[PDB]
């Protein structure tokens, strides 16, 4: 609840201050790209990162299209899998939070295919 | 005495997890440079 509230407070300050654009849009998306692109973080930081990606818009979300495949291949361990035993295969997370991640990674991906 | 340090270096780079973390970090630095 706090991640979903603070993510919708970041979008409030990207519109309250549009005169500071190109001075807190690339800074915040660089913070999110820096915090997101690793393996050794807890699940809630990844959830906050993806919701902060969701409260951005446009090509910046497309800017995270390329580096999502290797992110999934490192954080979800599909080492040669054939998508069949996915319910009881995986290693860091539990099943519920992996389902939350696969839900939220397309909750923001719908913005790039609706235009 | 550098043999134990070389073995500690080999202990922290071997496996699948380190090279994939490097592949994430170089993708971060390439996209961060190419953001503008």
């Amino acid at each position: 609840a706090l991640r979903d509230f603070a993510a919708s407070l970041l979008d409030y300050v990207l519109k309250k201050f549009p005169q500071a654009y190109k001075s807190l849009k690339p800074r915040v998306t660089r913070t999110l790209l820096k915090t997101f692109l690793d393996i050794n973080r807890v699940f809630g930081t990844y959830y906050g990162c993806l919701k902060g990606v969701s409260v951005l818009e446009g090509e910046s979300i497309r800017f995270f299209l390329g580096n999502l495949n290797n992110w999934a291949r490192l954080v979800f361990n599909e080492s040669g899998i054939t998508l069949d035993n996915i319910e009881e295969h995986l290693t860091k997370f539990t099943k519920e939070e992996t389902q939350i991640l696969v839900d939220t990674v397309i909750s923001a991906l719908l913005v790039l295919k609706k235009d | 005495l550098f043999k134990l340090d070389l073995e500690d270096l080999k202990q922290q780079i071997s496996g699948t997890r380190f090279i994939g973390n490097l592949s994430l970090k170089i993708r971060y630095v390439l996209w961060q440079c190419a953001i503008d």
